[PDB]
């Protein structure tokens, strides 16, 4: 839950065949919990032998299309699909719709390990980069190394140790390789004080992000209101309403040595920011925590400003 | 007592919509069948035929054709942290419509208007004293109706699951794993559809289009909803989930979530004459939108100085960051970067847009093809600041008029720090 | 030890969606800058050529309806008038850990399946499956309709360990067929590579480049997408193709489906050649699911009696089970 | 015996788009660098030349609607002013394996259909049908309206197998006529080439150059997309032309449709002119359908009474069924 000993960037993590919808109320860029699970699985298959520890992620989202189409010029969109194989009766399958996108990202992390304490620097960085491209991240395989490998080997950029002015120039030595994207950070305090400031009509809580992906205007009794960025809802955690269970209590879990809880979605909003407009790059990580006293199994960006 | 003095009348008002389902002989048998319910015995027949169902508010049977899942719409509160937004409560217009397997709609369509205006929906679980007085029969038929009502929201506590329930590990803080199977909240998505269909056509569309067409507005809540995609759950055979009729044939649509580079953007600084060879432009359409958003608030009034005290210079720094993003986008689509027809202004304008290292350069290649002199970029930023908004000779009487020049100097300092190592 | 009722496997040999680009033959070995064959727009005027109903024919209504035809604006992807070839380039990888499920309840069923796949690998190698998955890269089956009528189609494969070719092989895709499986000398070294990388060790990476000389300006066939109906009867049909970076591309699942044509062991006949290895092995271009649950040769019966009941099937049809392990799926009921 | 509910075919005669370009006669031999006929636009002004049923045809409506403007913008393509010829150049390639269907349900229907086509082929070759396709390239019918009123049309057809020329053919497309099918010793060699490419013996790529001289700065007729006569701001685009990379052109289905004008065997007339082979063989211009399903002689009756009901379709008209298979389409229920 701490700023790292050292950062670790992976400049063109070109991925492919991702999941677009990721939640029942949006379809764009996938959930940040997919990336936190990605780095937990990377920590599981790397840092138990190389002794590091990964907590937060950094999204930059270079380019993002989606297999979507416009039906007959309506004010809506549709999805492109994939052909399911043949049913046992052999007429057609029960066709089911899901969004599948092909995005671009670069992930910076947070390390509590010995990458330059008892192991050398680019050996650890190169083995982690070479081993990262063998696993999926959002239901989609990473597009492997190609002509994009030519800027892909990286440093292992320290933060916690160095000169202060060179702390500045190391984090903006990391910013120089990160220009054409737009980073994702949460707006938790903006959620709080923007629902509480605008409580002059009703106190409802789920109507906040349900009333921001639209052009709000109280026009002239032509002046479009001051948009503060890119107001867009995100899946911001998991409320587990029903209590805990057991592997023998509810059968058909994945492993029978880990407990089961039925869960529901939660919607905060996440602004999109250029990386220049931050406090520091250690101030944008999507961490993880679980509060089993509550139902809140919620990830977060602590200290986004 | 609106189950005999309105329930005999309701079975009679279905005995006027029972003459439609009436032939002579087979319809006389159908009148005997449906008048063993719509005459005196609605509770016993309804509890016999529909006694073991499962209503819901967010189920998971419609995530696969022949799968299994959970049935729980409870947890009507979440008294914890006020930083999220979900299904902790609906508040007003409480709806509950889950599919289950309930096929007889006419047995659950002549029982819902006993609680619209009264408390006949308050006996759906227990405490049926008026529910046993509003039957006219003994404890047997009212007990059959109470069984069919207490099974309509049956909650055992421990549901079951199928292999395709999308079961997800969530990591504890340095500890084990509580695996989560999320579901699909149906009445919540239809609540979103209630607000969206209210504000997409009918009232607000006709109002906003005609109003902002010519004059016809008292300014109210009117808005536009772009970038919503259609998500279907059966297509042309929809029998998966509930709330599914012939306008809602999988008609669940989906609010936008696109990133900061969703659509495409055309280039404006190629290695040509009008692209880079005439380099005192700084042209961009997003820069034009940022300039229009600045010029729409180019006058600091006597009220909004608290909101206009960190929204102008910060917006100018965001415009400089957008120029840096344009430089980064130009910093990948230049395979051939060197001297050519249309590179006079791009010979100094190619500092931030650093092209590839020229082979024709000698050992002194750091002067024309390796120019690490981003000091005239400060001159270009000064030209852009002078050409952004016309600074008048008497618009600096307050502490934010020369402060515009202070913000321009801060933007020039940020540009000098950014281009301190541009060609190098 | 029973069936683990949440059971799954991952993709191994999971290729990427291949871009397409065109140019002239004998300028083929400088193919890093060929222009993208983008999807374009044209529009057709149809007619009535449907099989209309048996007694709804009405020989005046037909003339009254042919005069008002249907209007479609379908898409196309032609070559330029200068181009003569077609480049198809994708990237392929194997993830390793073949028998290991990514989802399994029973640590008893998984325990039996451990030494099942372990004594399968220790008994014999994947060289059968190595040559069978190498004859869906060594010919050019992955270009599907672009193969027929091509006058010279060939595939250039080159394995990379560093950011450079370790060992390259160059083929002639119409020499070996879509139908026969034969061993070569430029092939068994590739087979040992894909075999020893396909087991549980790590990963492998192969870039596949195919040059289908389809003709001059003649169209190619990128895969289209499913759509729901659009709200118009004039722009109703559109035949929307698939593009990656403004460039017509074949889907990943189709170009991996062409890898997956392996089994000649389906009991009907050796006439169709191999089909896609599937649980309840079913072909779209044949209509009906071969290997019915009535006959023994469907997947769950083979896997259960080769794991639970320990009665091994013959090695002729054992490879089906490991081939749709490499395919992977979601299993259980 | 049942039929198939889903069945299809490849098209076996597949041409390209035909990009047009102008130039002067008798320097036509060096026509590798003629500039393309570029689609321009112009602004026309409409008038009243339409029928009026006299529901409002008052003494004011006509001399109001004359002064009421309906000015429009059309797209038109003229030659360069110092040019009198039109070059139309497409590539034609024949696949072969004419009757083997693409995707068919039954395994029983397809074997007797393939043997029906095979007993046709060794009964009689593709020779008459290839002659009838050759008379739609020798007679340059594929110039649709660019042929009428042309002084002299001629056709260059070379043969490409590699980047070379095997044999050439020069065809004076007006000396031989559109009306009668007659054989020439040089035309039957091209008939032999298409008859070999449709049999299966050797793939064939042909390019067809068409030098139709018209006149100095005259008006050519390329293909036209679906017009969008939309909700104008008083005068919008009313016809649009098919463009490629800065070149007007003809769609590939149009110069396929002009190439498969084969049958004279339709029962209404035989010498009035051949038409294009289709099920319920119909003309868009004539607005009728020859070979009604009231009659026997269409495709959907001959097919299921020659495959299933085993009756011979009277060899005079058996060529139609095979030509409609070479067309290819969507067959079945």
């Amino acid at each position: 839950v701490t700023d790292p000993e050292a950062l670790l960037l992976l400049p063109r993590l070109s991925i492919q065949n991702a999941n677009a919808i990721s939640s029942p109320l949006t379809w764009g860029f996938p959930s940040p919990g997919a990336f936190t699970g990605f780095v937990h699985a990377l920590q599981r298959r790397v840092g138990i032998s190389l002794d590091i520890e990964l907590d937060g992620v950094g999204i930059v989202c270079h380019r993002f299309e989606a297999q979507i189409s416009q039906p007959a010029g309506k004010r809506t969109k549709v999805f492109n699909l994939t052909r399911n194989p043949l049913n046992r009766d052999g007429s057609t399958a029960a066709i089911v719709e899901e969004g599948r996108a092909h995005l671009e990202v670069s992930l910076l992390l947070g390390v509590h390990g010995d990458g330059l304490d008892d192991h050398p620097a680019q050996e650890i960085a190169r083995q982690v980069q070479e081993q990262a491209g063998a696993m999926r991240l959002a239901g989609g395989s990473i597009l492997p190394w190609c002509n994009e490998r030519f800027p892909a080997p990286n440093a292992e950029l320290l933060m916690l140790g160095g000169s202060d002015e060179q702390r500045r120039k190391n984090q903006r030595r990391l910013t120089r390789r990160l220009l054409p994207g737009f980073a994702l950070v949460s707006r938790e305090a903006l959620l709080q004080q923007h629902l509480e400031t605008l409580r002059t009509t009703l106190p409802e809580a789920t109507t906040l992000d349900a009333l921001l992906d639209l052009c709000r205007i109280n026009f002239e009794p032509w002046q479009v209101r001051d948009k503060p960025g890119w107001l867009v809802p995100i899946p911001a955690g998991y409320n587990a309403l029903s209590p805990l269970y057991l592997p023998g209590e509810v059968r058909n879990a994945r492993d029978r040595e880990t407990p089961l809880r039925f869960v529901e979605n939660l919607f905060g909003l996440g602004e999109w920011l250029s990386p220049h407009r931050v406090a520091a790059l250690s101030d944008l990580l999507w961490y993880h925590h679980a509060e089993p006293d509550k139902g809140l199994y919620r990830w977060s960006t602590p200290r986004f400003v | 007592q609106e189950l005999r003095q309105f329930i005999e009348s309701f079975i009679q008002e279905r005995l006027q919509g029972k003459l439609d389902k009436l032939q002579p002989d087979e319809d006389d048998k159908r009148q005997t069948l449906l008048a063993t319910h719509r005459r005196e015995a609605w509770l016993a027949d309804a509890a016999r035929r529909v006694g073991q169902l499962q209503l819901v508010t967010h189920t998971l049977k419609p995530i696969h054709p022949d799968a299994r899942g959970s049935n729980l719409h409870s947890l009507p509160q979440a008294p914890g942290q006020p930083g999220l937004a979900g299904s902790h409560e609906l508040g007003d217009r409480l709806v509950s419509d889950v599919v289950g397997n309930a096929a007889a709609l006419d047995v659950f369509k002549f029982l819902s208007l006993q609680y619209q205006g009264k408390n006949l929906l308050n006996w759906l679980t227990e405490d049926s004293a008026e529910a046993l007085q509003a039957l006219s029969d003994n404890a047997e038929q009212a007990r059959e109706w109470r069984q069919a009502f207490i099974g309509i929201t049956t909650v055992k506590g421990a549901p079951a699951s199928h292999s395709l329930a999308k079961q997800l590990y969530f990591p504890l803080p340095g500890s084990g794993y509580h695996l989560l199977a999320p579901l699909f909240p149906t009445s919540l998505v239809h609540h979103v559809h209630a607000l969206l269909r209210e504000a997409r056509f009918g009232d607000a569309a006709k109002a906003a289009r005609e109003a902002r067409s010519r004059q016809e507005s008292w300014p109210h809540g009117f808005s536009e909803y772009p970038n919503l995609a259609i998500q279907k759950f059966g297509g042309t055979k929809p029998q998966n989930i509930s709330q599914l009729n012939n306008e809602r044939r999988g008609e669940n649509w989906l609010l936008p979530s696109l990133p900061p580079n969703w659509q495409r953007q055309n280039v404006n600084a190629p290695m040509r004459h009008s692209s880079v060879f005439e380099h005192d432009f700084g042209r961009t359409p997003e820069v034009s939108r940022l300039t229009r958003t600045l010029q729409r608030f180019l006058a600091k009034t006597v009220h909004n100085n608290l909101a206009i005290r960190q929204r102008r210079a910060q917006l100018v720094a965001q415009i400089c960051d957008e120029a840096l993003q344009y430089a980064a986008r130009l910093r990948e689509l230049e395979p051939g970067w060197s001297a050519t027809p249309g590179c006079q202004l791009h010979d100094a304008e190619q500092l931030w847009l650093d092209p590839l290292r020229a082979q024709t350069d000698e050992t002194f290649l750091q002067r024309r093809l390796r120019g690490d002199w981003p000091a005239e970029v400060g001159n270009r930023f000064a030209n852009w600041l002078n050409r952004a908004v016309s600074s008048d000779s008497q618009i600096l009487g307050s502490p934010e008029a020369a402060q515009w020049s202070q913000e321009l100097s801060k933007e020039l300092t940020m540009f000098k720090e950014i281009l301190e190592d541009e060609r190098d | 030890l029973s069936t683990a009722s949440v059971l799954a496997f991952e993709r191994k040999l999971d290729p990427s969606d291949a871009l397409m680009s065109a140019g002239a033959w004998a300028q083929r070995d400088a193919s890093q800058e060929w222009p993208a064959v983008t999807v374009r727009e044209k529009s057709v005027r149809g007619t009535i050529s449907n099989r209309l109903k048996t007694k709804d024919r009405d020989p005046a209504k037909l003339d009254a309806s042919i005069q008002s035809p249907n209007l479609q604006t379908v898409d196309v992807a032609n070559l330029p008038s200068d181009a003569d070839t077609l480049k198809v380039r994708f990237t392929l990888r194997v993830l390793g850990g073949a028998g290991t499920p990514s989802a399994c309840n029973d640590a008893a069923y998984r325990d039996k399946l451990l030494q099942t796949v372990a004594t399968y690998v220790n008994d014999q190698g994947f060289a059968e499956l190595a040559r069978r998955y190498a004859h869906n890269l060594a010919n050019a089956r992955f270009l599907w309709r672009n193969r027929v009528g091509a006058e010279a189609v060939e595939v250039r494969i080159n394995h990379i360990r560093q950011g450079e070719v370790a060992r390259a092989w160059r083929f002639d895709a119409l020499a070996i067929g879509l139908r026969d499986f034969k061993a070569d000398a430029e092939l068994d070294a590739l087979a040992e590579l894909i075999a020893s990388g396909l087991s549980g060790s790590g990963h492998v990476l192969l870039e596949v480049v195919a040059f289908a000389r389809i003709g001059d300006g003649q169209e190619v066939f990128p895969s289209q997408e499913l759509i729901l109906d659009k709200g118009d009867k004039k722009g109703q049909k559109s035949k929307t193709l698939y593009s990656v970076r403004d460039a017509a591309a074949i889907h990943s699942q189709k170009i991996g489906n062409a890898l997956r044509t392996i089994d000649t062991w389906y009991p009907d006949e050796d006439g169709l050649g191999p089909i896609a290895v599937e649980p309840y092995g079913s072909v779209t271009s044949q209509g009906k699911a071969y290997r019915q649950p009535k006959q023994k040769l469907d997947f769950y019966t083979l896997l259960d009696n080769w794991v639970l009941r320990d009665e091994a099937p013959a090695v002729e049809q054992q490879h089906y089970v490991i081939a749709n392990l490499i395919r992977g799926g979601v299993f259980g009921e």
